[PDB]
Parts: C-alpha cells; structure tokens; sequence
C-alpha cells in the first residue's frame, strides 16, 4: 500500500515506480501524486486518470 | 517383489476401511468404540480445521469423516488476481 | 455432510449479510443461490419476495448480532461459533448501532458499500 497524507472523504496519495497490491488485486502504477474527492481507491495510471 | 508391497498396501487399506465401517456402526448405534476418542476430543476443541487437529494422521482423519469443518467452504478462498496492465 | 438449520440466538439478530469471495457484501434480491445455516433467513428473504437454492458453491449467509458470540480466527471476517451438533456458524458483532460491513485499513477502520471501489 502506498503512503498517504490525508484520509476520509478526500484523500491524497503518493506513488513510486513499482506495482502495489491489495487484497486479491495487484495493480501497476507510476510515481506521482494523486488527489481524489471521494474515498475510492486511487492509483496513478490512465485508467484512474480517466 | 512389488506385488508384496502392493498386497501390503491393499491389506492396510482394507483395515482402514474396516475401522471406518466400525466408526459408521458407532455413529449409527452409539457407541463406545475405536473412533470415540478422536471425535470426542475434536468436538470440544477449538480447532476449526481437521489438518491441525489430526496432524495429517490417516486414522484420525478417517474417524473424523462425516463431520462439518471449516475446510468444506470453497467460497472463503480468494484467488489473487493481477489487473490489466495498460493500453 | 449435509448442512442443517439452527435457530439459536435468534432474538439477538437484527439482519443478515452475505460473504462472497472472503469479503462481506450486501445482499440483493437478484441473487439466486446461497449457503445457509439458519431457518429464520427463509422468513427474512421470503418477505422480500426472493427465492433461492442451497448449495456449497455459493456465498455464505451471516447474521448481524448485537451480542458477543463466538471467537476470532485470523483470516476470517466476523466471529465463528460451532453448534452442539458440530455445525459452524458465522456472525457479525458490532460495538455501535450504525454499523454495516467494516473493512480494515492499515491505520483506521472505515465502512464501505463495495469492496472493489473502497479504501479497503
């Protein structure tokens, strides 16, 4: 799991150039910073960017 | 040579089947018998799985056949899945 | 082995939840098959007009209870209780009334409506 700085209704996350995995699902992401208006799972890629 | 070992394995399997039949007769009619100890210990034990209780021993597992266990649920498993990579 | 129905601790149950793929999820009327160990679930599901077939290859039914029942096993949600007949049971204990299905983050506990789209 990546490092986070804010949890709740709004989340901010930081990522590195390595794949991250959670319960039953592993995903690949690039290094960067992401901001979400909802508590949904967030990773740095085109799929979540869209 | 190999035939003797095969016959020994067959005889051991027949003895195990006889013990299982004795356990079935116990479950049907009582019963103070060979398989009482394993089931009596397992019922009061907190071991939800037979693997940790019997430690892989064949007769212990044979005596415990027919009872509910946590291992019987296939839905509790979770196969690890790798998501799609890119476009 | 064939599953059986039990009615113990029926007065302490508020509702029922389904466990699919090792993760608890809400129940919808469109689902057609479950693994059940309770008889009151038939009245719970019939009042909503649903029907189902019992099989072991289908999500398990667990009851939300207001009483601490059973013991905790690592890797399994809720609590596990074994009946006097050897059958096992599953329950969802809670501390406060406003509880649905709760998942664990590395730091805190946050409720969720869908596992696939949550911080779980």
């Amino acid at each position: 799991f990546p490092n986070t700085y804010l949890e709740g209704s709004v989340r901010v996350v930081t990522t590195f150039d390595s794949e991250y995995c959670r319960h039953g699902t592993c995903e690949r992401s690039e290094a960067g910073v992401c901001v979400s208006t909802s508590g949904r799972w967030v990773l740095n890629n085109d799929y979540y960017r869209s | 040579i190999i035939i003797w070992f095969l016959l020994l394995s067959v005889c051991l399997g027949s003895l195990i089947y006889s013990t299982a039949a004795l356990g079935v007769l116990m479950s049907n009619l009582g019963m103070p018998s060979y398989c009482t100890g394993y089931r009596e210990g397992y019922l009061n034990s907190t071991n939800v799985t037979i693997a940790t209780y019997c430690t892989g021993s064949i007769p212990c597992s044979v005596c415990l056949s027919g009872l509910d266990s946590l291992d019987t649920y296939p839905s509790l498993e979770t196969i690890q899945i790798t998501i799609s990579s890119f476009k | 082995h064939v599953m059986s129905k039990h009615t113990d601790f029926s007065s302490e149950i508020i509702g029922y939840k389904a466990i699919d793929g090792g993760v608890t999820r809400d129940i919808a009327s469109t689902d057609t098959c479950f693994a059940n160990k309770h008889a009151d679930f038939d009245t719970w599901f019939s009042q909503r007009g649903g029907s189902y077939t019992n099989d072991k290859a289908c999500p398990l039914i667990a009851a939300v209870i207001t009483r601490e029942v059973g013991f905790v096993v690592p890797g399994l949600p809720g609590t596990i209780l074994r009946t006097t007949n050897g059958d096992f049971l599953h329950f969802l204990p809670r501390v406060f009334s406003a509880v649905g299905n709760i998942c664990y983050t590395p730091s805190k506990l946050i409720e969720y409506t869908d596992f696939a789209t949550s911080a779980c």
